[PDB]
């Protein structure tokens, strides 16, 4: 381009980059507030949880570890943050 | 060394020309001689009120510290009242405009006032020829903690 | 392994300049790089550079002006005397009227002209012209 | 309980603030364990370029955790009583100089006592209700060095009218030319 | 990268720029500490404590929520083990390779792998002996190393 | 996994090593789980099974001889049978193994 703005890249340009290779490195992972069908208590889980997070009522699975993001247990109700 | 065989060989070990009178008794029964070494070297307290003799001690013996003051690292304490220090330095070669690490071993007489361990940094003062190879005495040992505290049994 | 972050900064500026770019992103933005760039900016070989302060080491975006010919580093940082500075500038600089050999000195990071006029000498970092 | 909440004898510029703390204690459910034990060191008055003044008050920093809990409330009615002022809740963090070569061996300086970390904590406490999401340092071609502080877009309505007073007091304390911006 | 391989992959964790986090944590910095100690009383290593805190709880990082890191929390609460967890897992990997090796003596790939694992142990143990995390004269013996893992 | 449960019993709970202290603990009724090695003699393990059946304590069979029990409990000698007096922070009693 021979002239570009490194200090103010496009949001579309930054969103497709690697998490390390942005202008300031940060994660794309987040946290979720999950309600199991068993009870009403809010349990905070991780997106890439990599462990079978459990609740007190439905104490079998609330998610399932995978290669990347955790798979929520097909009946849970979650909201971000 | 107040104890552990002050007199341990065929000769009676005493400081020369220092007289302990057996007529005028005192409350110490030991008349010890010592001197200030000079050059801001504090005479150690074990040298002041010990019972060793060490005619080559720079505080209680008959040797004066004069000449050069060097600093080295103890690499051997296996001799009796004598240590070898290792002085590491850089030598410059003008052709390549660079340096080389070089070491020189210095044998140093050490008084029993000091406790000297391998890995310690000592400063040494030049004296008259003490032995075939020894021309220096330990005048001060530099060790505060020695990195030997976090190295033990945990709970 | 990154051994000289100043060398990686000066090679990135030189590669962006030789391709004709007007801006260059530098990692990981040491303060030796900041002081070297401040001498380059003082003498006009670069322009504005802004330091992106992330919480690890930072980044520097330098604005070029098509004006630098070669910014290089001398590695290792040789100890230069006050009489060896004329030899280093005769060896490294294209002419006697322009170009500066940058010296890290205990009076500060400075080029050979203000180091001679301060009568201070140290080790040599690099050159700019 | 007037001068006991100041811990210094002078002066009346803080004594009127110290009494204005007590008459703002008519909230007995929340007076206990929230506002009663809090206490401040000193008061500085800074003039902004817009003709206004700003209070820069110092709290002794064992207690920013409990003091920040009331700061976002207490700023509102303190500003209503003291219009033509902008109140900023700083902490008194000691700055220790770095040792020279010929200096005596004082205890090792913690990184919190360095000059750069105190200035960073001055900035963070200066913009309290927002969070700093980035920092840039422009190095101007004439030798100028301008700090840029990026603020989180959430909860900016409380602070957006005080950015000039924030940069005037920070230039007064740290002597550093700074600006602010909010990404969108 | 990959001191004992040709891999150049990066695949790391990018922690946030926010040194105060995460503005929805309603749990106290004290209560997460007894949750750390509760998990450490259950025998969990500091890396497994941080994983389990990040997953079941909202703990982004213990250093950003509390004042210190997890292994420092265990040291101040007296639950630091005799061996660091990375050296411990390296030693038990070399023990398990050797236990495989007496059953399969002609596993020359496993012998090459054991040499690489043991050389990683000697480099890590030399660093620990320099920084006095480990006592001096602490030697990995490859025969008494099963006593270090139990 | 099982060795981790044994190691957490050793660090945090109470136990006795050996045949004679295990028999004494079974007679006192103080035993919860007895772990018997693989190479232990069958007459010896038959008497340990009888005492555990006579005192209602669980029996676990270690997959490995007395050399492996000694290493699993952290010792440098062969342990033919280890009795667990009181579990510590481990769930070796709640889990069947
Ligand atoms: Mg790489
Ligand atoms: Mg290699």
């Amino acid at each position: 381009v021979l002239v570009q703005d490194l200090l103010h890249p496009t949001a579309a340009s930054e969103a497709r980059k690697h998490k390390l290779k942005t202008l300031v490195q940060g994660p794309r992972s987040y946290f979720l507030d999950v309600k199991c069908p068993g009870c009403l208590n809010i349990t905070t889980v991780f997106s890439h949880a990599q462990t079978a997070v459990t609740c007190e009522s439905c104490s079998t699975i609330l998610c399932t570890p995978t290669g990347g993001k955790a798979k929520l247990s097909e009946g849970t109700s979650f909201r971000r943050k | 060394s107040t104890e552990l065989t002050v007199q341990s060989e065929r000769a009676f070990q005493k400081q020369p020309h220092i007289f302990n009178n057996p007529k005028v008794k005192t409350s110490k029964r030991t008349k010890r001689w010592y001197k200030n070494a000079g050059l801001g070297f504090k005479t150690p307290k074990t040298a002041i009120e010990g019972s060793y003799i060490d005619k080559k001690c720079p505080f209680t013996g008959l040797v004066s510290i004069r000449g050069k003051i060097l600093t080295g690292t103890v690499v051997s304490t296996k001799m009796h009242r004598t240590i070898v220090i290792r002085r590491a330095y850089l030598h410059y070669i003008p052709k390549y405009n660079r340096y080389e690490k070089r070491h020189k071993n210095v044998p140093v007489h050490v008084s029993p006032a000091f406790r000297v361990q391998v890995g310690d940094i000592v400063t040494v003062g030049q004296c008259r020829p003490i032995s075939k190879t020894v021309r220096f005495n330990v005048v001060k040992v530099s060790a505060a903690a020695g990195k030997a505290n976090k190295q033990f049994a945990k709970f | 392994t990154r051994s000289s972050v100043l060398a990686d900064a000066l090679n990135a500026i030189n590669n962006a300049e030789k391709t004709g770019k007007r801006q260059v992103l530098i990692r990981p933005s040491s303060k030796v790089i900041i002081k070297f760039l401040q001498v380059m900016q003082k003498h006009g070989y670069i322009g504005e550079f802004e330091y992106i302060d992330d919480h690890r080491s930072g980044k520097i975006v330098v604005q070029l002006n098509g004006r630098l010919n070669k910014c290089g580093v001398i590695s290792p940082r040789f100890n230069v005397k006050i009489g060896d500075i004329e030899k280093w500038t005769a060896n490294l600089l294209p002419a006697r009227q322009f170009g500066y050999v940058i010296l890290t000195t205990s009076a500060g990071i400075m080029d050979h002209e203000e180091a001679r006029r301060k009568h201070v000498s140290g080790k040599i970092l690099g050159f700019v012209y | 309980p007037q001068a006991k909440i100041l811990s210094q004898a002078p002066t009346e510029l803080e004594l009127q603030v110290a009494q204005a703390f007590v008459e703002l204690e008519n909230s007995s459910p929340e007076l206990k364990a929230e506002l009663r034990p809090l206490q401040f060191k000193s008061i500085r008055e800074i003039d902004v370029a817009g003709g206004k003044k700003a209070l820069a008050i110092f709290v002794p920093v064992p207690s920013l955790a409990g003091f920040h809990k009331v700061q976002t409330k207490l700023t509102r009615e303190l500003e209503k009583k003291f219009q033509d002022r902008h109140v900023i809740f700083l902490a008194e963090r000691r700055i220790l100089p770095k040792p020279s070569r010929t200096s005596r061996q004082v205890q090792k300086r913690p990184r919190s006592r360095t000059l750069t970390a105190v200035h960073d904590k001055i900035l963070e406490d200066l913009v309290f209700p927002t969070e700093i999401v980035g920092k840039r340092v422009r190095y101007l071609v004439g030798g100028n060095k301008i700090q840029k502080v990026l603020l989180d877009s959430k909860d900016v309505q409380q602070i957006d009218y005080k950015l000039e007073s924030f940069q005037a007091v920070y230039n007064k304390l740290t002597g550093k030319q700074i600006v602010f911006e909010i990404p969108s | 990268g990959r001191m004992h391989s040709a891999g150049k992959g990066i695949s790391s964790s990018a922690i946030p720029y926010s040194r105060n986090a995460p503005a929805w944590f309603k749990l106290s910095s004290e209560s997460v500490i007894e949750q750390i100690v509760k998990y450490a009383r259950k025998g969990l290593t500091p890396s497994q404590i941080g994983v389990l805190l990040r997953d079941a709880h909202g703990v982004t990082q213990a250093r950003v929520i509390t004042g210190n890191k997890i292994m420092r929390i265990l040291k101040s609460n007296g639950l630091a083990p005799e061996i660091p967890e990375d050296l411990y897992y390296l030693i038990k990997k070399a023990v398990s390779v050797r236990k495989h090796l007496e059953r399969n003596r002609k596993d020359k790939d496993a012998k090459f792998r054991l040499i690489l694992i043991e050389s990683r142990i000697h480099r890590l143990a030399r660093y620990y002996r320099t920084v006095a995390v480990l006592p001096p004269n602490w030697k990995y013996e490859s025969a008494t190393a099963s006593a270090l893992v139990n | 996994s099982i060795n981790q449960k044994l190691a957490l019993v050793i660090k945090s709970g109470k136990y006795t090593l050996g045949y004679k202290s295990t028999v004494k603990s079974l007679r006192q009724g103080k035993s919860k789980l007895i772990i018997i090695a693989a190479n232990t003699p069958v007459l010896r393990k038959s008497e340990l099974e009888y005492y555990a059946m006579l005192s209602k304590t669980k029996v676990y069979y270690f997959q490995g001889g007395n050399n492996e029990l000694g290493t699993a409990v952290g010792k440098l000698f062969r342990v033919g049978v280890v009795s667990i007096l009181e579990a510590g922070d481990s769930d070796i009693l709640t889990t069947l193994a």
